[PDB]
């Protein structure tokens, strides 16, 4: 029906494919950050997952926040003591953009338990807006996934939740996932979820839509599969925890496939 | 900062909208001044959406955002100046009427603007004549994107409190879980009929009165030709799935002879 919006879905997909390229953070920006590291970023991203769960925020909001943070750090040097401030402000902004009922600013100060004043959060909000030039409507892994999900016949909830889980794990690790565009991560996640659950592969219809094949997707897929296999040992565990919940069909409990077959 | 702008007059309205002129270039602009809640809630979400979405939307029938001027305490949005809104134009034309060629021209341009929005995954959600701006050369443009939102495919549940009552689609009034691009088309349909009669089509006093007005009219515009009525009926289809899209409406026979007259301003 009109909910899935047949006169515009191809135009929209094309447009998002253009915009993900323009909203792409700088790959390896962390090498030009003298005071912060990929490990610190993973800590921050994992904490934002917890925040999104505490406040029952959309997954899309989380993804946006990450994109905001990565683009901000692509042009602004930040000291470690302030990295959480940047993150808090990004999450506020994402919430204001994306949520029907965003948490109030006071909730965001409260979640940084003591660290920053309200004033600092609000000033940082403004600075983030300036640095991003109010360019906040960024394409996310999720926006591509939800379109890819329409090509399932029929929809499978475990597949969807697993694809979302995999895309979300990618947020955590700048190395390697900053190299990959959201549409590509989403395609790799959808294929890997589809395979894990049903035995099926990236459908031809999505080859047609995206121009991507399993050959194109190979490098991302290889990284995602390793990420999936190593997930129980990663220092960051909030996404796994989250996806044990029945809301997400317990998908983080499924066993990853041993091999991919290519 | 704002030192090159000379305020000319207040144009009405949160925040405040002024007509101004750039002293150096001569350009006339509309300035929208937005208070920042610097000790409380910060930048309003409505401003965040309006700005971010307008920056992406570059089209002849969408109001042009020219600049954003920041201070610690205020944000000013600098827009192209347009000379009045469609509601004022209709009122001024209450006795004379609006020639058909101009109605057709305006509808055609509104649909081009809207199709551009929808093709860029933006719902307007507040189409009403007060929000549609005209110039002296025959253009009309979508304005006031404060209630707009960037949507995903397929749509999720979004804010219920959307669209002014008279222009509100039945799927919203009835509290459907999902609404989509069809809600903007419904509004434009109402506006089409209103350009023809210069009276609101469904001027309800309450949600129930609104619904009853819709039901008794469409089933539970005299001066319009057959093609016009055909298009109008398709814009006002109850079923959002069957309601015509802006893209398909641009190919309707009603528009076969469209021109761009100047308004009787
Ligand atoms: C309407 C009008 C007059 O009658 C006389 C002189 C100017 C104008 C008028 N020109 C305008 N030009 C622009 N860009 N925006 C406006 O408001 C944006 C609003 C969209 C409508 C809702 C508030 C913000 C304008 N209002
Ligand atoms: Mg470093
Ligand atoms: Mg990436």
């Amino acid at each position: 029906g009109v909910n899935e919006v047949p006169d515009y879905h191809e135009d929209i997909h094309t447009y998002l494919r253009e915009m993900e390229v323009k909203c792409k953070p700088k790959v390896g920006y962390m090498k030009k950050q003298p005071d912060i590291t990929n490990s610190m970023r993973a800590i921050l991203v994992d904490w934002l997952v917890e925040v999104g769960e505490e406040y029952k925020l959309q997954n899309e909001t989380l993804h946006l926040a990450v994109n905001y943070i990565d683009r901000f750090l692509s042009s602004m040097s930040v000291l470690r003591g302030k990295l959480q401030l940047v993150g808090t402000a990004a999450m506020l902004l994402a919430s204001k953009f994306e949520e029907i009922y965003p948490p109030e600013v006071a909730e965001f100060v409260y979640i940084t338990d003591d660290t920053y004043t309200k004033k600092q959060v609000l000033r940082m909000e403004h600075l983030v807006l300036k640095v991003l030039t109010f360019d906040l409507a960024a394409p996310t892994i999720n926006q591509f996934l939800t379109q890819y999900f329409l090509h399932q016949q029929p929809a499978n909830c475990k597949v969807e939740s697993l694809a979302m889980f995999l895309g979300e794990l990618s947020l955590i690790d700048a190395d390697p996932y900053l190299k990959y565009l959201p549409s590509v991560i989403a395609a790799a996640a959808f294929h890997l979820a589809l395979y894990t659950v049903t035995g099926q592969s990236w459908p031809e219809s999505l080859v047609q839509k995206t121009g991507y094949t399993l050959e194109t997707l190979k490098p991302c897929l290889l990284d995602l599969h390793q990420t999936y296999l190593r997930a129980p040992q990663h220092a960051q565990q909030s996404i796994r925890e989250k996806y044990k919940n029945s809301k997400y069909h317990g998908v983080s409990l499924l066993n990853p496939p041993e091999t991919l077959n290519l | 900062s704002m030192e090159n702008f000379q305020k000319v007059e207040k144009i009405g309205e949160y925040g405040v909208v002024y007509k101004a002129r750039n002293k150096l270039t001569g350009e006339v602009v509309a300035l929208k001044k937005i208070r920042l809640d610097t000790e409380t809630e910060g930048v309003p979400s409505t401003a965040i959406r309006e700005i971010s979405l307008l920056k992406e939307l570059n089209h002849p029938n969408i109001v042009k955002l020219l600049d954003v001027i920041h201070t610690e305490n205020k944000l000013y949005l600098v827009f192209e100046f347009l000379h009045q809104d469609l509601k004022k134009f209709m009122d001024a034309s209450a006795l004379t009427g609006i020639p058909l060629p101009l109605i057709k021209s305006y509808l055609f341009q509104l649909l081009q603007g809207l199709a551009f929005c929808h093709s860029h995954r933006v719902l307007h959600r507040d189409l009403k004549p007060q929000n549609l701006l005209i110039n002296t050369e025959g253009a009309i443009k979508l304005a006031d994107f404060g209630l707009a939102r960037a949507f995903g495919v397929p749509v999720r549940t979004y804010t219920h409190e959307v669209v002014t009552l008279w222009y509100r689609a039945p799927e919203i009034l009835l509290g459907c879980k999902y609404y989509s691009t069809a809600v903007d088309i419904w509004s434009l349909g109402c506006i089409f009929a209103e350009m023809v009669t210069r009276r609101a089509l469904f001027p309800g006093d309450s949600e129930i009165d609104q619904l009853f007005r819709i039901f008794r009219t469409l089933g539970t515009v005299p001066p319009l030709d057959e093609d016009g009525r055909s298009l109008l009926s398709q814009m006002l289809h109850y079923d959002p799935n069957k309601r015509i899209s802006a893209k398909a409406a641009l190919a309707h026979p009603f528009f076969q002879d469209v021109t761009k007259p100047v308004p009787h301003l």
